[PDB]
Formats: C-alpha cells, structure tokens, sequence
C-alpha cells in the first residue's frame, strides 16, 4: 500500500489526540495529556496514513527535524472556540511554515469545534491564521467537529489527493 | 476496526496514561526535586542553576538504545519483524508484571477505562495472563539513555549490537537511575522521571565511591572536559545504566536512526554483514545500519 507521512500539530487542546483516535478507533477517547507525542497508522482509500500527534514541539523543535524531510503532510489542528488564543496559533503556524525542510508539505488546517455556539467558521479562521497570504504552499482548511468525526475524511480526501 | 487492533490500541493509551501519571508526579514536586538537584550540585562542586540545565540538557540530547546480541538472535528476522517487541510478546513475566505494578503505580489507573487492557489479571499455570484483553502494548519497551556515548550502546549486557532510536522517542519514555527490576531502585515510584524533568534523575542517581559514578560522569561531561567513560558503563545490571522505558510502539525502521551491528559478535559473516548492510542502507536511502 501507499504510505503518506502526516505531522498533525496545533496548540494545546485544540482537539490532535481526539482526531487521531477519532480516525484510528471510531471513538471519543479520554482525555490523556499527550507528555510525547502518539503515533497511529489509519488506512483510508487505498492509502497507509502515519499521523504523529505532537503534543507540543515548541521546547523539542531540533528532536522532531529528521522527520520533516520526509513529512507529506502538515495538518494544524485550531480551536476555532478559542478566540483568545487564535493568533498563538497564527504565530504557531508561522513557525511551522518557516521551516525549510518543510517547504514541499502541504498543509492541511483543521477548524475544529465547530460544534461549539461561539465558534468561528472556516472562513474566519482562514483570514485570522493568515492563510490566503501564503505563497508557494499547497494548502486547504477544512471545518471539523472531532466529537462526531464532520469534516475529518474531507480532509482525508484532500490529503489523498495530493499524494 | 479489527479488534486485536482495538486491543493494541488500549493498551498503548493505557501506556501513555503510565506516562501521564509519572509526569503527573514530577510535575506536582517540581520544587523540591530542583532543590535536592542543586543540594547535590552545591554538595559536589559555581553557578549551579547553570550547570544543573547543562547536565538537564546533556541527558535530554543523549541518545537512546536498545542493545541485543546478534550471535543469539537473528538480526535479519528482527528487523522483517517490522517492530520491536517487548517481553510479553515465560516464569520472568510474571516478576516484570509485578515490578512493573509496583514501580509505576499501576494500580492508581484501576479505575482508567483502559486499565482492562492493561492488567494481566494475573498469570495462568503456564505463565501466560489470566485476562483475554490484557494487551502487550501497554508494556512499556526497555532502553537505555545512553549519555556517554558507550562503546557497545548503553546496555551491553543485552549484547553488541543495539539500535539507537530516533530521539523524538525519548519524550514517549520515563527514566531510572537503576533497572527496576533490580535491588537497588527498591521498587521506589519517586525515583522514575519524564523527558522533561531530568532534575530528578540527577538528584537520584548513583554516586557511589568506587567503580562507575553516574554523577560524577555527569558533572565533568557538563563542564565540557574530555574523558573515557569507566570501563563498566553500561555493562552490568543496577547503576551502571540509566534504564528507560518507551511508552508506546516501536517500529522499525520509523522510528530507528541507526542499527549499530557487531562483526564480531554475530551469526553472519563479513560479507553477508556488508551486503545486508549496503542493500538496507540503499533501499532506505539513509546510513542506518552501521557496522563496527
Ligand atoms: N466541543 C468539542 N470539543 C472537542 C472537539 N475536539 C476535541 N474536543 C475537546 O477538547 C479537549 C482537548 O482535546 P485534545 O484531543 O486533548 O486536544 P489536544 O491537546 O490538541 O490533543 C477534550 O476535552 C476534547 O473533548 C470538538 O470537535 N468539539
Ligand atoms: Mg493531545
């Protein structure tokens, strides 16, 4: 089978770990702090998914850089209930994207909790992140509920179709 | 999903709650694991904030490996294995199922809805698990943080050869000054650390007066001073070797950077050595299997 190398991170709580077992189990897991990192192979349409949910590679950027050659994919988890810190995630992302050996990723954003009364839609995310004033990066947004899974396999579809 | 799949699954969350818990605990006494860290400092010795992040960061940045004994082992069946196993995949199970119980303090995750996947229920006639849903993968695999850069890896008891991990791993782990299973760790919760807080290691490791010394091999390495590493680094049992335990899967060659291979304590010859060598190194276009 066809494998795709996904890196999926994003602040804190914006809903990674819920996503990947999501995908992987069908379920809404517990809440398990991610201290490292979780790992999970999901086969979805003829593809070999390896997605590595980062809990936090702000403190640990030179550990995870022997992956980044061979990442295919970047997926950016956002909590698009939390307005206070959207621009955290802005700066996040940033940091992510100035990476060289991640300039042929493409990027694929998760607005997740779109559940939520409050919660900003894809486009809004779309302006606040800064997404349309990127160049030279293959990316796409995608509105996402992890809780009922909305939006995941979209973004599956996209990802698989830029493998 | 299939549900051996489902089983696996638990069980590495359950692991990762093992993790949670341990970080759990250094992270509540963060406070008084610095203050003994810098007692020791102060007691050996300076600035010692600089130097206790100096050593943070030695141990933090050292490699990870996982020896084993190619003369006893087929490598080549343990590399097309695709992963690495731990030993639940036998009477010494049911020992490490009770060392581990004790030393991780599983029965604090009783009430976890993962604990059924994570509990053996104890051993059958045959030493094999009670429980039908017990998953191997709620075990962590053994390694150790080889600091020094050892000659053989950090554990060559285990043999020659050893792998060294891809240090992303190493935030998946926790850290023993002693083996576990040994007498001198005790069965002792406080003296297992994360990634993240390597004070508590350096405030419990073994600085004993004759033989290798942890710490003091720790404290010249901080201060940048070149030294050969005591002869018994990394060869015995006890404090020779700083144990860890990775909390979750490990897959090769995802989540291997080298494969560090013995010439001369294997079952194969030089050349089929060499050849197996150049044909994985081409086919992974990486310099991960090393001879030496
Ligand atoms: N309402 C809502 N809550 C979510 C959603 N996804 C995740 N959460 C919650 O957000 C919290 C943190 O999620 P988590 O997976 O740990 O985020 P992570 O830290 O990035 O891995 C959990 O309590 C989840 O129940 C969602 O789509 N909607
Ligand atoms: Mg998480």
């Amino acid at each position: 089978r066809p494998e795709m190398r996904i890196l999926m991170v994003g602040l804190d709580a914006a809903g990674k770990t819920t996503i990947l077992y999501k995908l992987k189990l069908g379920e809404i897991v517990t809440t398990i702090p991610t201290i490292g990192f979780n790992v999970e192979t999901v086969e979805y349409k003829n593809i070999s998914f390896t997605v590595w949910d980062v809990g936090g590679l702000d403190k640990i950027r030179p550990l995870w850089r022997h992956y980044f050659q061979n990442t295919q994919g970047l997926i950016f988890v956002v909590d698009s209930n939390d307005r206070e810190r959207v621009n955290e995630a802005r700066e996040e992302l940033m940091r992510m994207l100035a990476e060289d050996e991640l300039r042929d990723a493409v990027l694929l954003v998760f607005a997740n909790k779109q559940d939520l009364p409050n919660a900003m839609n894809a486009a809004e995310i779309t302006d606040k992140l800064g997404l349309h004033s990127l160049r030279h990066r293959n990316w796409y947004i995608q509105a996402t509920c992890a809780t009922s899974g909305d939006g995941l396999y979209e973004g599956l579809d996209w990802l698989s179709n830029q493998l | 999903p299939s549900n051996e799949e489902r089983k696996k699954v638990y069980g590495r969350l359950f692991g990762k709650q093992v993790l949670a818990h341990i970080h759990s605990r250094c992270q509540r006494d963060a406070d008084i694991i610095r203050e003994k860290a810098l007692r020791r400092i102060s007691r050996e010795c300076i600035d010692c904030a600089l130097l206790l992040n100096k050593m943070v960061d030695i141990l933090q940045n050292a490699r990870l490996t996982i020896n084993f004994n190619a003369a006893k082992i087929d490598f080549v069946s343990l590399l097309k294995n695709k992963e690495y196993l731990n030993s639940y995949a036998p009477a010494y199970n049911v020992g490490r199922d009770s060392v581990e119980t004790k030393a991780f303090e599983l029965e604090k995750l009783a009430d976890s809805p993962y604990a059924p996947y994570g509990q053996t229920g104890g051993f059958s006639v045959a030493y094999t698990p009670n429980s039908r849903t017990f998953s191997t993968t709620s075990r962590p695999i053994y390694a150790a943080l080889d600091f020094l850069n050892g000659e053989n890896g950090g554990a060559s008891a285990y043999g020659k050869s050893f792998f060294e991990l891809n240090d992303n791993v190493k935030t998946n782990c926790t850290f023993s000054p002693f083996d576990i299973y040994g007498h001198r760790f005790g069965l002792d919760t406080s003296k297992l650390s994360t990634f993240w807080h390597m004070e508590n290691l350096i405030a419990s490791c073994q600085n004993d007066f004759f033989g290798y010394n942890c710490f003091k091999s720790l404290v010249k390495m901080a201060k940048d001073e070149k030294f050969l590493a005591h002869s018994n680094y990394g060869k015995g049992y006890e404090g020779n070797y700083i144990e860890a335990h990775i909390h979750g899967d490990v897959c090769l060659f995802r989540d291997i950077k080298h494969v560090y291979l013995s010439l001369q304590e294997n079952s194969y010859s030089k050349s089929q050595l060499y050849d197996y060598a150049k044909q994985i190194n081409q086919a992974l276009n990486r310099d991960c299997i090393i001879l030496y």
